């Protein structure tokens, strides 16, 4: 019974170490992805305004 | 000796409530990781969709 209890304490504490490591690494994915997608849609914003300004100059042509 | 019977038993039992508590905290870590990654994802989705429609 001693063996069962202290093995369960050790395996659960490394399970929570790997789970908290996964929390920090998936938060790293989350905020890296936040910066990435945010800047990506601002350059796609500038892509949209470039397309419309170009078709306006096509119109005046 | 009565205390020794209790001490070995309570300690063995205590580890049991501790390993159960640790498993409940890893389930709450998985749920918070769920919510934080879908938080960043739905943040970007809503922000780009609204800003896209507005500047369109």
């Amino acid at each position: 019974t001693i063996r069962n209890s202290e093995e369960l304490r050790g395996k659960a504490i490394e399970q929570l170490e790997k789970a908290r490591a996964r929390l920090k690494k998936v938060e790293m994915d989350a905020d890296q992805f936040r910066v990435n997608g945010y800047s990506e849609i601002e350059r796609e914003k500038m892509n949209l305004i470039n397309s419309t300004y170009k078709t306006l100059e096509q119109f005046e042509n | 000796l009565g205390d020794f019977m209790d001490k070995r038993d309570a300690s063995i039992k205590e580890q049991l409530s501790g390993v159960k508590d640790t498993s409940s905290e890893v389930k709450q870590l998985e749920e918070q990781a769920n919510a934080v990654m879908r938080a960043a994802r739905a943040e970007i989705s809503a922000a780009l969709n609204k800003m896209k429609k507005e500047t369109q």
